[PDB]
């Protein structure tokens, strides 16, 4: 779980040559699910996405 | 059964009773030399250049609006100024009641907000 | 710059301070402030400029008594020898161990000793035992070992206490230990705080309960709880039956009893009945409604008493009813016996020499109870924090102690009529026979407290004034390090509370604002129960001193109590602690209230000291009973806010509050209305919940959840484990620091204890395996360490 | 003395016996053994009336300035929204929120239909 | 507005005494007043006798440190008045009748 | 409905349809004439005067104006004055008469008066115990379901003072109904009581007009285009008088039992699936009336209501099927 | 706890460059992302390594069991 | 989760029309003119009264509540759709409440245009005793907002304030699911015994 | 991110024969020894209501 | 039906007991049974079956 009270249930480990990966050449550590937020309205999650990339830049 | 360290008082010293004349009580700081005053209002007052709060404390030692009920009694010297009676005026024995009780108290300025320092955009 | 404070690693600070940690003083005080309730009232049995609240409890049980029997021939109602047994002075050592035999000389035991054997952290109980034989003829004193009481940790009888963090890793304990739990077999229990009705003051209460103790009974009550130095308190409550009657009634060995309330107070002061009836009517003589119950109540106590017209009379009534109830001796006079039962019961804090304050006090509840019934005051809400307070472990703790030697001293006056009754030799002046009668009963006080810190249960003969028996205490979870600090902030009602079918008690109130957090309680069945503190609220642990006070309020126009005989809402009764001082209007009776607030603030009025509640109420039409009730207490809510006239800290409790106006920012402070503002919101919240980033954009239950899972991850519960032999730890291998913060992770020292871990994660539909709240992890993150934990 | 339906003594301060209570004609203080005539303490009044909130009604309720009723108009439950009605057709419906059970799950929606009156509740 | 102060006795003159609403006392009782001096703080306690009652006062220890206590005789005929100080007592009213009713040590 | 088969239902209600030629205002004024009314509902207040050959209460009743309560309740003032000559005094005196018993009979001092551990678990926590529970059976019922289971007026008031106990006067504005005054004349010894409280507490009770078993009708909004009146109560042979302002062939009940006894085994089994289905209407889950009559069948195969407990099970002809359930 | 061997997600070999970080923070006097970026730490992925390790074995290591304190 | 420039001017200039609706509707619900000052002494005497009473609190509750909801559906009719900056069907948030994949038009309006007014059991938000609803309000506020009237919106986030009312509302369902939950199961077993 | 601990005995079982109860010859309760897994009440008035009575047999 | 023993131990169930013991033989051995040849799990989901 993220600290916004997202958690959630590891459902498989998915290769890393299977996983998308990123114009930066970058596979995702963890996937969540986009459907699992419009009935929990998390946005400070979103927001904790964009300033974590930022402070990791 | 006198306790320790009382006397007896003695001479009793004069108290000249009776648009007519009132008595009143009235409470001073116990710091006050009252001997030497001279103002009294009918608000605020300044005593000694310090400053203080008169306030018409009557409803609380008495009724406004009632007769008889008030907590104090007057006792003024007796026909010997060796002890006390019931000060009365009622040519009826009914006990004096307070016309007026002041209350000389401390009073203190409390300082305006200064908004321009304090409600910060 | 010269700025707002903005987001720092604070990498080289933090790995510094790692390998060389301070010789001086802890790092993180926010998070010492944070355990101060469990260290402070714990310090306070021993502590204090009066032997501590143990010394008191003591005081306060006095003396147990027993006759011989013997005869000395004469004529005689001689009843033999008399034996009173009393404590004098309680004692405890810091846990320290003698090796052996030949009392090989003690040393220091330290608590991660006693993690590893598996065993309790406990210094030695030493009771003053004072065994006087006639009334101080010859008195016999011995010092007794009465067990091994375990000990808080960094308290001022554990051995931790001072240490610097460098001390305390070289002593084998957590670098920024806190302390505040007890160990007991190996495992770390907490006495919670529980809340209760706040300290001396009589609140208006409409409670169902009350109208099934008969078919005469209506819901309308007084109710007080009454607190002595000890720590230990005492309920009366007043009842207004539909005939007009009053009953006063009290606890005691956990039964309850019944007294016409004009007996209460016909027996506390010589008194007329014009005096009981200008101490309730005032001068409200007009008012049909009160001068009609007032000659019920005043009529009605002569014709069933009519014998009863000296204060002494009253007394020895009391006495003849009351002797077996309070075990009273053979030698104590009916008239003892009365003045003992009030003493001990009637408005306990007012204390013994307080006769005349607590006839005044009882009149003022009778009023407000009259009020009350009348419609013209509402009732005071028992389950908003406006009314509560919070029983701290410590206190808990020594009541519960003073209990166990109050059954310690029955048990040797136990011990000694048996010998009596088998016709044993017996001489109270001989001290092998005091010394063979203490060898026959059961010393160990220690292990007794053990039972409690072992089950959480409460065993007593009085109920301690408490609703349950259990659940008092409980294991401090190391869970992570989120879940053991939490265990410290948290406060519930208790168990009795729990099982009623009402929301009520589970809402979220105004009245909690900057006291209790609004998010962090849990879901499922404790929600809305258990609470916890907002991180900046503190709890006082010490009684200030007010004995200036009444000074300065006679200076401020009071009119004394003394000479004064008022009563009802027409005008402001003026009360510190639950004494009434005096009487004032209520416009005068604001004034104080402003002018006090000012030099209590200022700090140049000495006698006066800045965490006073002023609790002012003014008057209103239906509103809560109007006054100006000051308090100065143990057991107090408190919390920093900001005061405008001058630009100074202020203290604040949930009483005073309701009717203060605080701005929540400086924007928004208008004239004429805020007198205070916030230091920040983030005051408001707890540690967790302050913890949460960007909370103010999650809808509320997720900021809830969060709490809830932050206390359930594997992270870490410590950094000593090697010398710890724990049940079970979880523990993440490797954390990271957040990069997303709140300031407040670094000022509770948060990277300590690492908690997760900085993930890059992508919102994306596309494994297939990842619907209904499923998600993925990547297999070579996985193989590479990412989570991974023991 | 006298303070309306009671009488103190004026020497102690207790309440003297209601005369009619006393076979002599005359009443004593049973604390100072003061006397008092019987013929002095006759036929005094106290009025008491029931007091404003004592009969609550529907005509009680209209003697109050403050609106104490609600007509039909006024009782639009929540706030209205985009979202077909699934009995009627309707376009506009009216909603709450809660959340239910736990504090895990996604909010619960309560729908009200604004004409034809159907409710339901959604947790997608 | 204004008043002026003809004169101020510093002398005990006169008592106050507190003993409830509408009390009385027979025509002929008569109260003994006593003074101790205690510090710069003047104390006073009263005792009166009657044919069948006591009257006995204190002043209160807490007050009398911070609040002194002064009767006034005002001239609406002018702008005087008159002070005298009095001390304020707490006093109670015994009867002699029921003071020592008393019953046995024990009912056994 | 399924598990009780209650006689006493906690709301049971008629419904009531209404003729077309009834308009709404006459609706409105009929459910006025059929609701129960107490007498504090038209006092505006009440003086009560006591003095002291003996101890009397000069009690004052002060109603609303006579057209508001008739406007408002459906109420005359011969009715108003009917129910304080009877009902009203008699219990006023009654009450007295008690409360003097109670002035002769003596608290006696000394005497006195005579798993949450699992409670403190979050929902996480306690789902990690249901998790893994394999149920016996369904769940065990909760607390609720385990409790269960000037010469006309001379003369009146010389014949209310011949009735009872202690009035020595008696009178009631007839002219205009504002007001209504007796005296009470109680013993001399009598020691004090609030009158004006007792009064209260009995003008509380006085039941100006009530129909058997009707508390409160009421006039809802014309739900589906059926015109209809709602009572709190059940009461048709009452009902059937009404034939004037209601189609009495089309009164249905909330209280299958009721049905049951006026209008036999099939109207109660219609009734029976009707309720059932109301359940689950207002919460918007649709059940197949397939089952409900099923259901409702079952529970008047005996002619009666039968509920889904030990008495209707204990008919089943298996032994062991019963043994296997209680 | 020790640095970690490799970049979670990238692969990278990270664990050769914590005790020189420090050393660009400390002697150096660079910011963060000035150093990480010497280090040839160029993805985000790879800078949050080192960024936010936390060397909390240096804790661990003060409890040592084998030696007379 | 973004308005365009155009669609946050609009719902702005909405939610100003929203400054002085708890004034109109305490006016209404005490009986006054229309235009009564917000601290006017009668207006002030007759919402303490008000305060007092269950009842005449619920009418001041419902009135004000119906009012403030009006605006709240004119900020919503406006912004969504028509004032998104992705529109359906690359706006995902958008895409999925209106394809029944999951959410709803209600939860995508409380991120992008308002919360709306907190509501418990009905009533809005608890009073004090001294007739403040926290202690930043004054006693008898009239403004929307002290009655937990939430203009702001999850993606540019709640006032404190707000956040507190707004806790309120979040805890209500669990509190309720935790004391008034009743049983089906019991019932269950006793029809299908018999019916089996 | 945050990694929640296991607070629930997970592990799964699986039986086809194994330790009978005394009294009842009926699969023991157990997991760690080989216990079967319960057809209770409710599953029982499954089967019924499929009409799958050698399911039920 | 039996005299309470030697005040505390508790009573040993008799017949009725046993077959009336919590939800009782019939409902917890005869109409639910613990059984053979099965298994039980956390379960995942798979959109690939
Ligand atoms: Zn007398
Ligand atoms: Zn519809
Ligand atoms: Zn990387």
């Amino acid at each position: 779980s993220s600290r916004h009270g997202q958690k959630g249930v590891c459902s498989r480990k998915w290769p890393t040559i299977d996983m998308p990966f990123s114009e930066t050449g970058i596979q995702p550590d963890i996937i969540i699910n986009p459907h699992a937020f419009p009935s929990r309205m998390t946005i400070g999650m979103f927001v904790e996405s964009l300033a974590g990339k930022a402070g990791a830049l | 059964s006198i306790p320790d360290g009382f006397k007896k008082c003695k001479h009793l010293k004069n108290f000249p009773l009776n648009k007519q004349q009132q008595v009143w009580l009235i409470k001073f700081p116990s710091n006050v030399d009252i001997s030497k005053l001279k103002s009294l209002p009918v608000t605020t007052m300044t005593i000694d250049k310090h400053d203080y709060k008169i306030m018409d404390d009557t409803d609380i030692e008495s009724s406004l609006t009632q007769d008889n009920l008030s907590n104090m009694t007057l006792l003024v010297p007796s026909e010997s100024k060796e002890s006390l009676k019931i000060a009365s005026t009622a040519k009826d024995n009914a006990p004096l009641q307070f016309d007026k009780v002041f209350s000389v108290s401390e009073t203190a300025k409390i300082p305006a907000i200064d908004y321009s320092k304090v409600r910060v955009p | 710059p010269g700025q707002a404070r903005t987001a720092d690693f604070r990498t080289l600070e933090r790995e510094s301070r790692f390998i060389n940690p301070p010789k001086d003083k802890s790092a993180f005080p926010l998070l010492q402030e944070a355990v101060q309730p469990h260290i402070g009232s714990f310090n306070a049995l021993t502590e204090g400029p009066d032997g501590g609240l143990l010394n008191l409890g003591v005081k306060d049980i006095g003396e147990k008594v027993i006759f011989d029997g013997k005869p000395l021939n004469s004529n005689s109602g001689y009843l033999g020898n008399k034996l009173s047994v009393s404590v004098e002075q309680v004692s405890i050592a810091k846990p320290m161990s003698n090796d052996g035999v030949s009392s090989a000389v003690e040393r220091k035991v330290y608590p991660s000793e006693s993690r590893q054997r598996l065993t309790s952290y406990r210094g030695k109980l030493l009771l003053k035992l004072k065994w006087s034989v006639n009334n101080g003829e010859e008195n016999l004193f011995e010092v007794r070992d009465c067990g091994g009481l375990p000990v808080m940790l960094q308290s001022n009888r554990c051995h931790l206490n001072k240490m610097s963090p460098y001390e305390l890793v070289q002593h084998k304990e957590e670098s920024d230990e806190i302390g505040g739990y007890f160990i007991v077999n190996g495992i770390e229990k907490l006495i919670r705080m529980l809340i209760v009705q706040r300290r001396n003051h009589p609140m208006a209460i409409i409670r169902p309960s009350f109208a099934n103790r008969g078919a005469s009974y209506s819901h309308y009550g007084i109710q007080i709880r009454s607190v002595r130095p000890d720590q230990t308190s005492q309920t009366n409550v007043l009842h207004y039956l539909n005939d007009g009657q009053v009953t006063f009634r009290f606890s005691w060995r956990k039964n309850e009893y019944l007294v016409p309330v004009v007996m209460i107070l016909k027996a506390l002061c010589h008194t007329s009945d014009r005096e009981i009836f200008d101490g309730i009517i005032g001068n409200d003589v007009k008012d049909s409604f009160l001068t009609d119950r007032l000659e019920l109540l005043l009529r009605g106590f002569k014709k069933r008493y009519p014998h009863l017209q000296n204060r002494t009379q009253v007394l020895q009534y009391l006495g003849d009813k009351f002797r077996v109830v309070f075990q009273a001796s053979p030698d104590q006079s009916d008239l003892e016996v009365g003045q003992e039962v009030l003493d001990r019961i009637v408005l306990v804090h007012l204390g013994k020499d307080g006769s005349q304050d607590k006839f005044r006090m009882l009149l003022f509840m009778i009023r407000k109870l009259y009020s009350l019934v009348a419609g013209e005051c509402s009732p005071d809400n028992p389950d908003a924090t406006q009314h509560q307070e919070v029983l701290l472990g410590g206190f808990l703790y020594g009541m519960i102690l003073k209990e166990k030697i109050d059954e310690y001293l029955q048990n040797i006056i136990a011990q000694v009529r048996m010998d009596i009754n088998r016709g044993m030799a017996i001489n109270f002046k001989d001290k092998r026979y005091m010394s063979r009668v203490l060898m026959r009963v059961n010393e160990n006080i220690g292990s007794k407290m053990q039972y409690f810190l072992s089950t959480g249960n409460l065993v007593s003969q009085s109920g301690l004034d408490l609703q349950q028996v259990s659940g008092y205490t409980v294991v401090a979870e190391k869970i992570n390090f989120y879940r053991f600090i939490s265990h410290f902030r948290m406060v519930h009602r208790g168990s009795f509370f729990a099982q009623l079918k009402t929301t009520t008690v589970r809402k979220l109130l105004p009245e909690s604002w900057g006291f209790l957090c609004p998010v962090h309680t849990p879901d499922g069945s404790p929600c809305g129960l258990l609470n916890h503190f907002a991180h900046k609220c503190r709890i006082s642990t010490q009684q200030s001193d007010v004995s200036r006070i009444p000074s300065i309020l006679y200076s401020l126009g009071v009119a004394p109590a003394s000479h004064t005989f008022a009563a009802g809402p027409s005008l402001c009764c003026v009360q510190i602690d639950g004494k009434i001082i005096g009487w004032v209007s209520h416009e005068q009776g604001k004034i104080i209230a402003d002018t006090l607030r000012y030099w209590k603030v200022e700090g140049k009025t000495p006698g006066l000291p800045i965490d006073l509640e002023i609790g002012y109420v003014p008057p209103s039409t239906r509103g809560q009973y109007p006054g100006l009730y000051l308090f100065g207490g143990h057991s107090r809510m408190l919390r920093p806010v900001r005061y405008l006239p001058l630009d100074k800290e202020d203290i604040v409790g949930p009483f005073e509050q309701v009717y203060m106006n605080i701005a929540v920012t400086p924007q928004e402070i208008q004239n004429n209305v805020h007198t205070h503002v916030e230091f920040t919101p983030t005051n408001i919240l707890s540690i967790l919940a302050n913890l949460t980033p960007f909370s103010d954009f999650n809808q509320s239950p997720r900021n809830m959840y969060q709490c809830q899972m932050g206390k359930q991850t594997m992270g870490t519960p410590g950094v000593a484990l090697c010398h710890r032999s724990d049940n079970k730890l979880y523990r993440l291998q490797t954390g990271q620091t957040p990069i997303v913060k709140a300031n407040l992770y670094d000022d509770y020292g948060m990277d300590n204890f690492p908690n997760g871990f900085n993930a890059v994660v992508a919102v994306i539909s596309y494994t297939g395996y990842d619907m209904d709240d499923a998600m993925i992890i990547n297999k070579s993150a996985d193989e590479r360490g990412f989570g991974y934990g023991t | 003395s006298v303070v309306g339906s009671l009488i103190f003594c004026l020497d102690c301060g207790d309440l003297l016996e209601n005369p009619n209570a006393v076979l002599g004609s005359n009443v004593e203080c049973s604390q100072c053994k003061a006397i008092y005539p019987k013929s002095q303490f006759s036929n005094l009044k106290v009025v008491t009336t029931t007091a404003d909130d004592a009969f609550p009604s529907s005509l009680r309720a209209k003697k109050s300035v403050v609106k104490t009723s609600l007509k039909k108009n006024e009782l639009k439950d929540g706030a209205t929204i985009k979202e077909k009605c699934p009995q009627c057709g309707n376009e506009e419906m009216n909603y709450h929120t809660l959340q239910l059970r736990s504090a895990d799950e996604g909010a619960t929606v309560f729908y009200t239909c604004t004409s034809c009156g159907y409710k339901f509740r959604t947790n997608n | 507005s204004e008043i002026e102060i003809e004169s101020v006795q510093d002398q005990p003159s006169v008592a106050v005494g507190s003993f409830f609403k509408g009390f009385r006392a027979p025509s002929d009782t008569t109260f003994d007043l006593y003074k101790k001096k205690k510090s710069e703080k003047d104390e006073f306690v009263l005792h009166g006798e009657n044919e069948r009652l006591e009257y006995e006062g204190y002043t209160d220890s807490s007050s009398q440190a911070s609040n002194q206590y002064v009767v006034g005789l005002f001239n609406p005929e002018k702008k005087s008045i008159q002070l005298y100080k009095a001390p304020v007592l707490v006093s109670k009213v015994v009867s002699k009748s029921s003071k020592n009713l008393r019953g046995p040590k024990i009912k056994s | 409905i399924v598990m009780t088969a209650s006689a006493a239902i906690k709301t049971p209600q008629m419904t009531l349809p209404i003729w077309n030629d009834v308009s709404d205002e006459q609706a409105d004024t009929f459910c006025k004439s059929i609701s129960k009314v107490l007498l504090s509902e038209v006092i505006d207040k009440v003086i009560v005067t006591e003095t002291t050959a003996a101890r009397s209460y000069v009690i004052h009743m002060r109603f609303f104006d006579n057209n508001e309560y008739s406007e408002e309740y459906d109420v005359s003032k011969e009715e108003l004055q009917n129910v304080i000559s009877n009902q009203f005094i008699h219990l006023l005196e009654a009450a007295i008469v008690k409360e003097i018993k109670k002035q002769k009979r003596t608290p006696d001092i000394g005497v006195a008066v005579p798993n949450s551990k699992r409670l403190e678990e979050d929902n996480d926590e306690e789902q990690s115990h249901k998790k893994t529970k394999q149920a016996v059976s369904y769940d065990e019922p909760d607390e609720d379901e385990i409790e269960t289971m000037n010469k006309v007026q001379r003369d009146r008031q010389s014949a209310i003072i011949s009735h009872h106990r202690f009035i020595t006067k008696y009178n009631f504005d007839d002219e205009s109904g504002k007001w209504c005054e007796f005296k009470l004349e109680l013993a001399a010894d009598t020691e004090k009581l609030l009158m004006v409280n007792i009064v209260e507490e009995i003008c509380r009770k006085s039941i100006i007009r009530q129909i058997p078993h009707i508390d409160r009708c009421v006039h809802p909004e014309p739900e589906n285009g059926k015109r209809v009146l709602v009572t709190e109560g059940v009461n048709f042979q009452a009902m059937w008088d009404q034939e004037a302002f209601i189609d009495v062939d089309g009164i249905t009940s909330n209280d299958v039992a009721a049905v049951l006894k006026t209008y036999g085994v099939e109207a109660a089994r219609n009734t029976i699936v009707n309720e059932i289905n109301n359940v689950f209407s207002r919460y918007a889950i649709s059940v197949s009336f397939r089952h409900l009559d099923l259901i409702a069948d079952m529970m008047t195969r005996q002619g009666t209501y039968l509920a889904f407990n030990r008495q209707g099970m204990e008919t089943s002809t298996s032994s062991f099927m019963k043994m296997s359930y209680e | 706890m020790i640095v970690p061997v490799r970049c979670f997600s990238c692969g990278k070999v990270v664990g050769d460059k914590w005790e020189s970080y420090l050393n660009l923070l400390q002697e150096d006097e660079l910011d963060e992302g000035t150093a990480l970026s010497r280090l040839g730490l160029k993805r985000y992925c790879c800078r949050r390594m080192i960024l936010t390790h936390v060397d909390l074995i240096e804790k661990f290591l003060r409890y040592n069991p084998l030696e007379k304190r | 989760l973004r308005l365009t420039a155009e669609g946050n001017k609009w719902r702005t200039d909405i939610l100003k029309t929203s400054v002085d609706t708890g004034r109109e509707a305490a006016a209404e619900v005490t009986n006054l003119d229309k235009d009564t000052p917000a601290d006017d002494p009668e207006l002030l005497k007759r919402l303490q009264e008000i305060l007092r009473d269950n009842n005449k609190s619920g009418i001041l509750d419902a009135v004000t509540s119906s009012k403030v909801n009006a605006i709240t559906s004119q900020v919503v009719s406006k912004c969504v759709p028509d004032g998104t900056m992705k529109k359906f069907p690359c706006n995902s948030m958008q895409a999925m409440a209106l394809s029944g994949a999951k959410g709803s038009n209600v939860n995508v309006s409380q991120i992008m245009c308002l919360l709306g007014q907190q509501a418990l059991e009905g009533r809005r938000v608890p009073v004090m005793v001294s007739g403040k609803t926290l202690p930043s309000f004054k006693p008898y506020e009239t403004d929307a907002m002290a009655g937990g009237y939430v203009k702001g919106r999850f993606y540019s986030g709640i006032k404190p304030q707000e956040y507190y009312f707004h806790c309120m509302a979040g805890r209500e369902g669990l509190i309720d699911t935790a004391v008034k939950t009743s049983r089906s199961g019991y019932l269950q077993r006793c029809l299908t015994k018999q019916l089996e | 991110y945050q990694r929640l601990r296991h607070m629930v005995n997970d592990k799964f079982q699986v039986r086809s024969t194994g330790p009978v109860n005394s009294l009842t010859m009926q699969p023991v309760k157990g997991r760690k020894r080989h216990g079967g897994i319960r057809v209770g009440e409710m599953e029982r008035d499954a089967l019924i209501g499929h009409g799958t009575s050698f399911l039920l047999q | 039906k039996a005299q309470g023993r030697t005040s505390g131990k508790v009573p040993i169930p008799g017949v009725k007991q046993a077959l009336e013991k919590k939800e009782g033989l019939f409902r917890k051995h005869m109409m639910g049974k613990r059984v053979n040849y099965a298994a039980r799990s956390v379960i995942s989901p798979d959109p690939n079956i």
